[PDB]
């Protein structure tokens, strides 16, 4: 749960920088 | 080291099973104040009955 | 042997003071009980 | 707190109360400390329900 | 193995700790220390060498100039940074730096053009496919388990609380304070003096340092804990030194720490940590203090001196108002756990989409590090 | 621009004569007007719903002429007898009319268990009391009302023959009266249940209105049949009257309505094995690394060095807690300088002084 | 009147000006602070006061600590208060206070308790026989030769704007917003750290404050402008510190005062000053608006920066409806206005009857200055 919730927060980094 | 190792594992494993009784007790009281606060809220209104 | 030596009665009165603790989560616990009770019946007479 | 409520229609209560408590109260508390506690996929459902 | 892993290195002004990615601990460990000779050397045909580096340079002590070459957290002599960074690739981990990616950590607020040279010598010299620049505060809070609350780290170099919200950090309340435990260091050598005891060279420093780990203490409460020291003499300890001398430093131990406390024992005009951070968790808002207030998490290795969690305790909740709840989390391995922290960031699927390209690098000049990397 | 108004208004007045019973029934009565206003059912001035607090003692709780159904207040209605007498002046200072009371008194003194009495002049509640047959079972809202009674109402029943009229007609056990051209009448034990029959018999008088309207006649409706349908406990209309309750002092409305069934809020907390326990449980200092102890002469003072060996105290402590306190506070800077100026010159003029003698040699001359 | 004339004091936040009534320029204009010594003062003979006050305590910056007793509008110490009374009653004008009236000037929005506790201490400890407390943003209009129009003032504590219609100011319109000039100083710190200029201590935010009066300016265009500055180096220009260093300010002239249009860049959720004006006119009537946006008045120390009213003009003409009579008067002296509008209001005859008496101060408390004074 924890590491694939760290997944999403990554991918909206990825989102929201560009 | 030998007689050290099993020391620190098993006491680790006591740690984590610290931590239940530990947030129970602090579910515990919380639930204390709010049906303290309760029961004297019923109090009150038998009082104005 | 140092460091076994301190470990060891280290997490001895840990264990000791939990022990102790367990108690006190039951005296609280047994409390509750009184509250649950005691206010399930002040609600009782209150319907009444 | 004052919770300045909103103006209604004569015939508009409900909107103006329904929108007052929309002011006041978010529909989505998850966030913060707690959204880790629920799944991700469930949060999201929730949200929408 | 089979696959190529990444290289997480954290660097900091004291210690360089260099590890594989999705690692449990670190591959080595080793002071970041350039040393020199300074004395004439003759004895023809033996081992010399013009410079030494790591923990041979800590080995010699007693024929060289130890000299630091990263002060307070900035890089300020290069050519000894390249020679750090290559005896940690080649002597210590023994992997060519070509084959895998690398991972940066560095400070929060920090001059701009520091990045742009750890971008142009990691690329151009060491031919790397791909590099990352991370701040360090956030692996701690990763590396802990919590996606939100505030950090504090004070390593040897430099001081800095952020707070983060929901994994995503807030760049206008970081507060950073340059007071780390060099400064600490450098206060214990001219406090004791007064005993009569004296230490000017680097060698000394090292020493003194090796007594600071050894036998310092914060005490919870000051004016007690002196008052107690004027009454009994059990608050005394012996350190034999490594010239066979035994020195009592006596009623020194818990008042080296206390200026992280009070700062106006150096005579620097800003306070204490604890309203530092105090500071900090108001200037963000409101509604976010209350899972700030209960997800404090301590780390970097001047956070180790025993009782420093109580002490930090009772003054922040003597600031803080009293209907909040204060919860401050140690890690009994928080001098390491920025690193961890990057074995958690270096192992993500998403993360490889965060890679600077060596090809994108070649495009866009070492500028492109403000752009990709936040 | 703020029009909301505290329902209880009990703290502001401070006077008149109230039962025990008399504060909740109060609230309950104002807080109807409040939800009758605010769904829109009623907005100007009237004498819609009336209240019972005493059975052996009548003392009905009216409104009073020319206030609005937004500007009821507890403290401002006025309770009178089963005649019609003000027997307690409100706190509203406004004029008195109770002649549209009268029909309550008249269906009071019909029933002895009905407490709560309200009065609909909706347009649809007219609309259906205006129309010939009575009203259809072609919803599940007029099924849940359940039976009901038909009138003729003339306008008036200050006539003790329409008052003799009204008590046969509408039964010994009956909850709905329907005033022909005039609307609806619900009769309530309680004041929750007369709010639910209401509420349901308003939502059932506008489908039966648009399904009327839309179908035409009668054979379209496919009306279902009554017969063939045919803490403690809750009672009825308990649990929407709470929610409305709880609502409305959500949105910052003082009401007196005290709760069967209180509402709990926890956030709760998940444990997750991943999150690290938290595991909890102006001044300068100058030290000096010995300590001194007086000891007698052996009168001239001596002080000892008291060595380690004797356990003596380690570390003693001078506390500054200002600065400049080894300088005085008050002086002048020019003092210095002048008086650098006088010892220097006397080089410049090469003084043949001496320095000072002792008395010793003074006294033998 | 003929023989005294009123004493003109106007305390601001970060400045205090003082004068006599019917003169054109105020005697005496000095840094509202209060600094005590940090160091342990070893001369005998040279003579250490507990405390210096005002132009003093600012020549020596580098052995006190400044406090400012005006935090935010508010005041936060009442005896440094008494202080900084003091010295501009004894020390700068040399006359005493019982011999002549005072007039002072206040925030149009302040508690109750504030103004109690000024009249409180002018009566009780000064003995003055006449005061008269006035709203600072009416004076400026006064001083503008106009009864109508929107005034917009910003200093060191509070920026607020408030609209006036024939003397009257309404309370319902007037508007207040918490970017100061001291938020800009700070905000300055913050991107000095990037090129890699270290600000900290109190001494040196004078000399941050310095740099921001004498090399700022307003972009009319931001976006162009960062691409002007991104591309050439025309817009960089070069400051000479008290120690003897140079350094280059470049990009950040036109960035330090963009935090007044938008506060989104100090972590402020609140709206910028042209929406803040905007809005301010909104919330009146249809019938003024015409003759609030055909008369708009700036003052305020802020409001010096070259550059500030033509994008003052264009952004509040993005606002406004279309045909719309749209102009912006600000007078080159426009943060001495408040001054100069307190003695004019004091020259006047009929402006005796405003006077609070001694006896009536006496039998009436300190309450009085709240009904005489609507
Ligand atoms: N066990 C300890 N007790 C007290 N101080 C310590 C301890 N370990 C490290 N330190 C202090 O912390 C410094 C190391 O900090 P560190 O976290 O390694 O810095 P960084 O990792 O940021 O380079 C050392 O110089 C030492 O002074
Ligand atoms: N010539 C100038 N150029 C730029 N900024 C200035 C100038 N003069 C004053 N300021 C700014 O104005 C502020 C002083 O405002 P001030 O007029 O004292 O406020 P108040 O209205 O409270 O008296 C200072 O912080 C300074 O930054």
């Amino acid at each position: 749960s924890f590491r694939e919730e760290l997944e999403g927060l990554i991918q909206e980094q990825m989102k929201k920088g560009n | 080291e030998t007689r050290a190792e099993f020391a620190e594992r098993s006491v680790a494993k006591l740690e984590k099973t610290i931590d239940d009784l530990e947030d129970k007790l602090k579910c515990t009281k919380e639930e204390h104040l709010c049906t303290q606060r309760m029961l004297d809220q019923t109090l009150l209104d038998l009082n104005e009955m | 042997e140092t460091r076994a030596e301190f470990a060891e009665r280290s997490v001895t009165k840990l264990e000791k003071s939990i022990d102790d603790l367990e108690e006190k989560v039951a005296h609280a616990k047994e409390e509750n009980l009184s509250m649950h009770q005691m206010l399930d019946q002040t609600l009782l007479e209150l319907n009444n | 707190n004052v919770p300045n409520v909103y103006p209604a229609a004569p015939q508009g209560g409900m909107a103006a109360l329904n929108m007052s408590l929309g002011m006041v109260t978010p529909v989505n508390d998850l966030r913060g400390s707690d959204s880790i506690a629920y799944d991700k996929g469930e949060k999201l459902l929730r949200c929408k329900l | 193995d089979d696959d190529i892993a990444a290289l997480v290195v954290d660097n900091g002004s004291g210690m360089c700790k260099a590890g594989f990615a999705g690692d449990d601990a670190p591959r080595a460990v080793f002071p970041s220390i350039v040393g020199r000779p300074r004395h004439q050397g003759v004895m023809v045909g033996m081992g010399q060498k013009d410079s030494y580096v790591g923990d041979e340079a800590q080995s010699k002590r007693g024929i060289l100039t130890l000299k630091y070459p990263i002060e307070h957290g900035i890089v300020t002599n290069w050519d000894d940074m390249e020679k750090i960074w290559h005896h940690t690739f080649y002597n210590e981990l023994r992997v060519a730096p070509e084959e895998h990616p690398v991972l940066l950590t560095e400070a929060p607020l920090n001059p701009k053009a520091n990045r742009e040279k750890m971008t142009q010598i990691m690329f151009e010299t060491f031919n790397t496919p791909a590099m990352y620049v991370a701040i360090q505060a956030v692996l701690s809070l990763y590396a802990s388990g919590r996606t939100t609350g505030i950090v504090m780290d004070s390593g040897d170099g430099v001081t800095h609380t952020v707070p983060i919200y929901e994994g995503y950090a807030l760049p206008h309340a970081i507060l950073r304070l340059d007071l780390a435990g060099r400064d600490l260091t450098d206060y214990l050598m001219k406090i004791l003096t007064e005993r009569g005891y004296s230490f000017t060279t680097t060698a000394e420093r090292e020493i003194v340092r090796d007594i600071k780990e050894k036998l310092c203490y914060v005490a919870l409460d000051f004016e007690q804990e002196m008052a107690t020291a004027a009454s009994s003499s059990s608050l005394e300890k012996s350190y034999e030194l490594p010239d066979g001398q035994v020195i009592t430093i006596g009623n020194e131990r818990f008042r080296c720490p206390e200026a992280l406390f009070q700062p106006s024992f150096l005579g620097m005009e800003s306070c204490g940590i604890h309203e530092t951070t105090f500071n900090s968790i108001m200037k963000c808002d409101v509604d976010i203090r209350k899972d700030l207030y209960a997800n404090t998490v301590l780390s970097g290795g001047t956070t180790m001196y025993p009782g420093i969690a109580d002490r930090m305790q009772k003054e922040i909740t003597a600031l803080a108002p009293s209907t909040m709840k204060i919860k401050i989390i140690a890690p009994p391995e928080r001098k390491y756990s920025v690193w961890i922290g990057g074995s958690i960031l270096a192992s993500l699927s998403t993360f490889q989409q965060m890679w600077i390209s060596k090809q994108e690098y070649d495009e866009s000049g070492p500028s492109i590090v403000h752009r990709k990397c936040f | 621009f703020s029009m909301m108004t505290p329902i209880n208004d009990l703290h502001t007045a401070d006077s008149l004569n109230l039962a025990k019973g008399e504060r909740l029934m109060r609230c309950k009565i104002s807080s109807v007007y409040r939800l009758l206003d605010l769904y829109g059912w009623a907005q100007l001035s009237d004498t819609y719903v009336t209240l019972r607090v005493s059975k052996e003692q009548d003392h009905f709780l009216i409104s009073p002429k020319g206030v609005s159904c937004s500007e009821v207040t507890a403290s401002s209605l006025i309770k009178v007898n089963i005649l019609g007498e003000v027997v307690e002046k409100g706190s509203s200072c406004f004029p008195v009319d109770t002649t549209g009371f009268c029909l309550h008194s008249a269906i009071y003194a019909a029933r002895p268990d009905v407490r709560c009495i309200i009065h609909l002049h909706t347009p649809a509640t007219a609309a259906v009391s205006a129309m010939k047959w009575g009203l259809l079972p072609v919803s599940h809202n007029a099924l849940l009302v359940g039976d009901m009674a038909y009138f003729d109402f003339n306008g008036e029943m200050e006539q003790e023959a329409d008052r003799i009229n009204l008590q046969k007609c509408l039964g010994p056990t009956c909850k709905i009266l329907v005033l022909r051209n005039h609307g609806v009448v619900a009769l309530g034990d309680t004041v929750e249940e007369a709010f639910y029959k209401v509420f349901h018999l308003q939502a059932a008088c506008e489908i039966q209105v648009s399904a009327l309207s839309s179908a035409g006649g009668v054979e379209n409706l496919i009306l279902l049949e009554q017969e063939k349908h045919r803490m403690q406990k809750s009672r009825l209309g308990e649990h929407e009257f709470e929610a409305l309750m709880r609502m409305l002092d959500n949105l910052g409305y003082r009401t007196g309505y005290p709760y069967r069934y209180p509402l709990v809020q926890e956030k709760t907390k998940h444990k997750s094995e991943v999150e690290i326990p938290a595991t909890v449980t102006k001044t300068r200092w100058l030290n000096t690394p010995n300590t001194y102890l007086r000891v007698n002469v052996a009168p001239k003072t001596t002080w000892m060095k008291a060595d380690e060996v004797e356990k003596s105290s380690s570390g003693m402590p001078i506390r500054i807690e200002n600065p400049n306190q080894f300088v005085p506070l008050y002086t002048d800077p020019q003092e210095v300088l002048d008086m650098r100026n006088k010892i220097r010159e006397q080089n410049r003029q090469d003084v043949k002084s001496a320095g000072p003698q002792s008395q010793l040699l003074a006294s033998v001359i």
